[PDB]
Protein backbone atom coordinates (compact mmCIF):
# COMPACT_ATOMS: atom_id res chain seq x y z
CA UNK A 1 0.00 0.00 0.00
CA UNK A 2 1.39 3.48 1.01
CA UNK A 3 4.84 3.26 1.96
CA UNK A 4 7.64 5.63 3.47
CA UNK A 5 9.67 6.61 0.40
CA UNK A 6 13.16 4.63 0.86
CA UNK B 1 32.82 1.52 -15.36
CA UNK B 2 29.62 -0.21 -15.64
CA UNK B 3 27.65 0.47 -12.65
CA UNK B 4 24.94 3.14 -13.45
CA UNK B 5 24.08 6.61 -11.31
CA UNK B 6 20.74 4.48 -10.76
CA UNK B 7 18.68 1.48 -12.04
CA UNK B 8 15.42 2.36 -14.36
CA UNK B 9 14.39 -1.42 -14.91
CA UNK B 10 13.32 -4.39 -12.51
CA UNK B 11 15.97 -7.08 -14.15
CA UNK B 12 18.80 -4.53 -12.54
CA UNK B 13 17.02 -4.90 -8.87
CA UNK B 14 15.89 -8.41 -9.01
CA UNK B 15 18.34 -10.91 -8.34
CA UNK B 16 16.37 -14.06 -8.52
CA UNK B 17 12.81 -13.83 -9.51
CA UNK B 18 11.57 -16.88 -8.11
CA UNK B 19 12.62 -16.06 -4.54
CA UNK B 20 11.15 -12.24 -5.97
CA UNK B 21 7.65 -13.64 -5.84
CA UNK B 22 7.65 -16.56 -3.22
CA UNK B 23 9.43 -14.02 -0.54
CA UNK B 24 6.10 -11.46 -1.35
CA UNK B 25 3.64 -14.24 -1.48
CA UNK B 26 5.30 -15.36 2.44
CA UNK B 27 5.26 -11.48 3.47
CA UNK B 28 1.38 -11.04 2.13
CA UNK B 29 0.26 -14.48 4.12
CA UNK B 30 1.61 -12.48 7.65
CA UNK B 31 -0.57 -9.76 7.46
CA UNK B 32 -4.09 -9.22 9.31
CA UNK B 33 -6.65 -9.61 6.88
CA UNK B 34 -7.73 -5.21 7.66
CA UNK B 35 -7.70 -2.28 6.04
CA UNK B 36 -4.99 -1.08 7.81
CA UNK B 37 -3.15 -4.80 6.89
CA UNK B 38 -4.04 -3.81 3.22
CA UNK B 39 -2.27 0.08 3.58
CA UNK B 40 0.80 -0.74 5.60
CA UNK B 41 -0.56 1.39 8.81
CA UNK B 42 -2.11 3.76 6.77
CA UNK B 43 -5.75 2.96 7.03
CA UNK B 44 -6.50 6.61 8.23
CA UNK B 45 -6.07 7.74 4.87
CA UNK B 46 -8.49 5.08 3.09
CA UNK B 47 -11.36 7.44 3.19
CA UNK B 48 -8.33 10.07 0.85
CA UNK B 49 -8.05 7.47 -1.19
CA UNK B 50 -11.29 6.11 -1.54
CA UNK B 51 -12.86 9.61 -2.35
CA UNK B 52 -10.45 10.70 -4.76
CA UNK B 53 -10.58 7.59 -6.85
CA UNK B 54 -14.39 7.57 -7.21
CA UNK B 55 -14.10 11.83 -8.84
CA UNK B 56 -11.16 9.72 -10.91
CA UNK B 57 -13.46 7.35 -12.18
CA UNK B 58 -16.95 9.09 -12.46
CA UNK B 59 -15.26 11.07 -15.20
CA UNK B 60 -15.47 8.23 -17.54
CA UNK B 61 -18.88 6.78 -16.05
CA UNK B 62 -21.00 10.21 -16.23
CA UNK B 63 -19.30 12.17 -19.02
CA UNK B 64 -18.86 12.22 -22.66
CA UNK B 65 -20.47 10.47 -25.63
CA UNK B 66 -18.23 6.75 -25.61
CA UNK B 67 -19.56 6.53 -21.45
CA UNK B 68 -17.40 3.13 -19.87
CA UNK B 69 -20.41 1.11 -18.71
CA UNK B 70 -21.16 0.40 -15.43
CA UNK B 71 -21.94 -3.70 -15.77
CA UNK B 72 -18.44 -5.17 -14.36
CA UNK B 73 -15.16 -4.63 -12.77
CA UNK B 74 -12.66 -6.23 -11.63
CA UNK B 75 -10.64 -5.42 -8.72
CA UNK B 76 -7.06 -6.55 -9.32
CA UNK B 77 -4.35 -7.11 -6.29
CA UNK B 78 -7.64 -6.58 -4.00
CA UNK B 79 -6.93 -8.26 -0.73
CA UNK B 80 -9.78 -8.30 1.62
CA UNK B 81 -11.88 -5.45 -1.09
CA UNK B 82 -11.55 -2.38 0.60
CA UNK B 83 -11.69 -0.80 -2.59
CA UNK B 84 -14.37 -3.05 -4.05
CA UNK B 85 -16.17 -1.91 -0.74
CA UNK B 86 -16.19 1.55 -1.37
CA UNK B 87 -15.61 2.20 -4.80
CA UNK B 88 -16.32 -0.28 -7.23
CA UNK B 89 -20.12 -2.19 -5.39
CA UNK B 90 -21.66 1.20 -5.45
CA UNK B 91 -20.70 1.77 -9.20
CA UNK B 92 -20.66 -1.48 -10.95
CA UNK B 93 -23.80 -3.98 -10.84
CA UNK B 94 -21.24 -6.76 -10.31
CA UNK B 95 -17.31 -7.11 -9.26
CA UNK B 96 -14.42 -9.85 -9.61
CA UNK B 97 -11.80 -9.98 -7.44
CA UNK B 98 -8.34 -11.27 -8.02
CA UNK B 99 -5.66 -11.77 -5.18
CA UNK B 100 -2.40 -13.99 -4.62
CA UNK B 101 -3.77 -14.52 -0.41
CA UNK B 102 -6.49 -16.44 -0.48
CA UNK B 103 -6.95 -15.77 3.37
CA UNK B 104 -7.81 -11.88 1.79
CA UNK B 105 -10.38 -13.45 -0.19
CA UNK B 106 -12.22 -15.25 2.38
CA UNK B 107 -11.81 -12.67 5.01
CA UNK B 108 -13.62 -10.52 1.74
CA UNK B 109 -16.67 -12.08 2.27
CA UNK B 110 -17.60 -11.25 5.48
CA UNK B 111 -16.11 -7.79 5.00
CA UNK B 112 -17.96 -6.81 1.98
CA UNK B 113 -21.36 -7.95 4.30
CA UNK B 114 -24.63 -8.18 2.35
CA UNK B 115 -23.47 -5.92 -0.87
CA UNK B 116 -20.73 -8.53 -1.37
CA UNK B 117 -23.00 -10.84 -2.47
CA UNK B 118 -22.36 -9.06 -5.69
CA UNK B 119 -19.24 -10.10 -6.30
CA UNK B 120 -19.12 -13.10 -8.31
CA UNK B 121 -15.44 -14.44 -8.74
CA UNK B 122 -13.07 -14.63 -6.01
CA UNK B 123 -10.24 -15.64 -8.68
CA UNK B 124 -7.13 -17.16 -6.09
CA UNK B 125 -4.10 -16.42 -8.71
CA UNK B 126 -1.12 -14.43 -8.84
CA UNK B 127 -1.58 -11.68 -11.69
CA UNK B 128 1.14 -13.24 -13.39
CA UNK B 129 -0.42 -15.88 -14.06
CA UNK B 130 -4.24 -14.74 -14.82
CA UNK B 131 -5.42 -14.33 -18.08
CA UNK B 132 -8.98 -11.99 -17.38
CA UNK B 133 -11.59 -13.20 -19.72
CA UNK B 134 -12.22 -11.15 -22.53
CA UNK B 135 -14.73 -8.49 -23.50
CA UNK B 136 -15.80 -9.07 -19.95
CA UNK B 137 -14.66 -6.09 -18.02
CA UNK B 138 -15.86 -2.25 -17.85
CA UNK B 139 -12.94 -1.49 -15.68
CA UNK B 140 -10.03 -3.25 -14.47
CA UNK B 141 -8.86 -1.49 -11.27
CA UNK B 142 -5.19 -2.30 -10.35
CA UNK B 143 -4.04 -0.83 -7.00
CA UNK B 144 -1.07 -0.69 -5.27
CA UNK B 145 0.13 -4.18 -6.57
CA UNK B 146 2.05 -3.42 -9.65
CA UNK B 147 5.46 -3.38 -7.63
CA UNK B 148 4.85 -7.10 -7.44
CA UNK B 149 5.37 -7.95 -11.21
CA UNK B 150 8.15 -8.01 -12.89
CA UNK B 151 8.70 -5.38 -15.94
CA UNK B 152 8.22 -8.69 -18.26
CA UNK B 153 4.79 -9.81 -16.53
CA UNK B 154 3.12 -6.41 -15.67
CA UNK B 155 3.77 -5.15 -19.21
CA UNK B 156 1.82 -9.09 -20.44
CA UNK B 157 -0.36 -8.72 -18.03
CA UNK B 158 -2.11 -5.51 -18.76
CA UNK B 159 -1.62 -6.90 -22.45
CA UNK B 160 -4.09 -9.67 -21.50
CA UNK B 161 -6.37 -6.83 -19.05
CA UNK B 162 -6.39 -4.82 -22.66
CA UNK B 163 -8.21 -7.84 -24.32
CA UNK B 164 -10.93 -7.94 -20.89
CA UNK B 165 -11.92 -5.02 -21.32
CA UNK B 166 -16.01 -4.37 -22.82
CA UNK B 167 -16.61 -1.38 -25.43
CA UNK B 168 -15.23 2.03 -23.97
CA UNK B 169 -13.63 -0.28 -20.72
CA UNK B 170 -10.61 1.11 -19.23
CA UNK B 171 -7.79 -0.16 -17.07
CA UNK B 172 -6.69 2.42 -13.90
CA UNK B 173 -3.76 1.89 -11.86
CA UNK B 174 -3.20 3.43 -8.78
CA UNK B 175 0.09 3.08 -7.14
CA UNK B 176 3.50 4.29 -5.79
CA UNK B 177 5.70 6.23 -8.09
CA UNK B 178 9.43 6.95 -7.31
CA UNK B 179 10.92 10.40 -7.94
CA UNK B 180 13.56 8.68 -9.64
CA UNK B 181 14.83 5.01 -11.44
CA UNK B 182 13.82 1.08 -9.74
CA UNK B 183 13.74 1.25 -6.33
CA UNK B 184 13.91 -2.32 -4.55
CA UNK B 185 11.81 -2.74 -0.97
CA UNK B 186 13.58 -5.69 -0.08
CA UNK B 187 11.12 -6.49 3.46
CA UNK B 188 7.74 -7.16 1.16
CA UNK B 189 9.45 -7.86 -2.07
CA UNK B 190 8.04 -5.33 -4.49
CA UNK B 191 9.55 -2.36 -6.41
CA UNK B 192 8.48 1.02 -6.87
CA UNK B 193 9.17 2.57 -10.59
CA UNK B 194 9.66 6.00 -11.54
CA UNK B 195 6.55 7.72 -14.10
CA UNK B 196 8.88 7.49 -16.97
CA UNK B 197 9.81 3.54 -16.07
CA UNK B 198 5.78 2.89 -15.76
CA UNK B 199 5.36 4.91 -18.97
CA UNK B 200 6.86 2.48 -20.81
CA UNK B 201 5.50 -0.67 -20.09
CA UNK B 202 2.44 1.12 -20.71
CA UNK B 203 3.29 1.74 -24.06
CA UNK B 204 4.57 -1.60 -24.56
CA UNK B 205 1.56 -3.03 -23.57
CA UNK B 206 -0.29 -1.30 -26.18
CA UNK B 207 -2.21 0.71 -24.14
CA UNK B 208 -3.06 4.68 -24.52
CA UNK B 209 -2.91 7.30 -21.40
CA UNK B 210 -6.28 9.13 -21.19
CA UNK B 211 -5.46 10.52 -18.11
CA UNK B 212 -2.52 10.98 -15.23
CA UNK B 213 -3.46 12.65 -11.47
CA UNK B 214 -1.04 12.66 -8.98
CA UNK B 215 -3.00 11.75 -5.72
CA UNK B 216 -3.11 14.72 -3.48
CA UNK B 217 -3.42 14.99 0.32
CA UNK B 218 -1.44 11.84 1.23
CA UNK B 219 0.96 11.75 3.95
CA UNK B 220 4.06 13.79 3.80
CA UNK B 221 6.71 10.40 4.35
CA UNK B 222 4.81 8.19 1.86
CA UNK B 223 6.40 7.60 -2.13
CA UNK B 224 3.40 9.84 -4.54
CA UNK B 225 0.85 8.04 -5.85
CA UNK B 226 -0.34 8.14 -9.20
CA UNK B 227 -3.81 6.89 -11.08
CA UNK B 228 -3.59 6.39 -15.04
CA UNK B 229 -6.51 5.69 -16.96
CA UNK B 230 -5.90 3.31 -19.89
CA UNK B 231 -6.99 1.56 -22.63
N1 LIG C 1 1.66 -11.28 -7.58
C1 LIG C 1 0.51 -10.91 -7.01
N2 LIG C 1 -0.66 -11.19 -7.65
C2 LIG C 1 -1.87 -10.85 -7.12
N3 LIG C 1 -1.96 -10.24 -5.90
C3 LIG C 1 -0.81 -9.96 -5.26
C4 LIG C 1 0.44 -10.28 -5.78
N4 LIG C 1 1.39 -9.88 -4.89
C5 LIG C 1 0.75 -9.31 -3.84
N5 LIG C 1 -0.60 -9.36 -4.06
C6 LIG C 1 -1.68 -8.81 -3.24
O1 LIG C 1 -1.54 -7.40 -3.34
C7 LIG C 1 -2.26 -6.81 -2.26
C8 LIG C 1 -1.47 -5.59 -1.78
S1 LIG C 1 -2.29 -4.67 -0.43
C9 LIG C 1 -3.42 -3.66 -1.44
C10 LIG C 1 -4.83 -4.25 -1.49
C11 LIG C 1 -5.81 -3.44 -2.33
N6 LIG C 1 -5.29 -3.22 -3.67
C12 LIG C 1 -6.08 -2.11 -1.65
O2 LIG C 1 -5.60 -1.08 -2.13
O3 LIG C 1 -6.77 -2.11 -0.62
C13 LIG C 1 -2.45 -7.91 -1.21
O4 LIG C 1 -3.82 -8.26 -1.11
C14 LIG C 1 -1.63 -9.07 -1.75
O5 LIG C 1 -2.12 -10.36 -1.43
Amino acid sequence: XPRRRS
Amino acid sequence: GLVPRGSHMTSEVIEDEKQFYSKAKTYWKQIPPTVDGMLGGYGHISSIDINSSRKFLQRFLREGPNKTGTSCALDCGAGIGRITKRLLLPLFREVDMVDITEDFLVQAKTYLGEEGKRVRNYFCCGLQDFTPEPDSYDVIWIQWVIGHLTDQHLAEFLRRCKGSLRPNGIIVIKDNMAQEGVILDDVDSSVCRDLDVVRRIICSAGLSLLAEERQENLPDEIYHVYSFALR
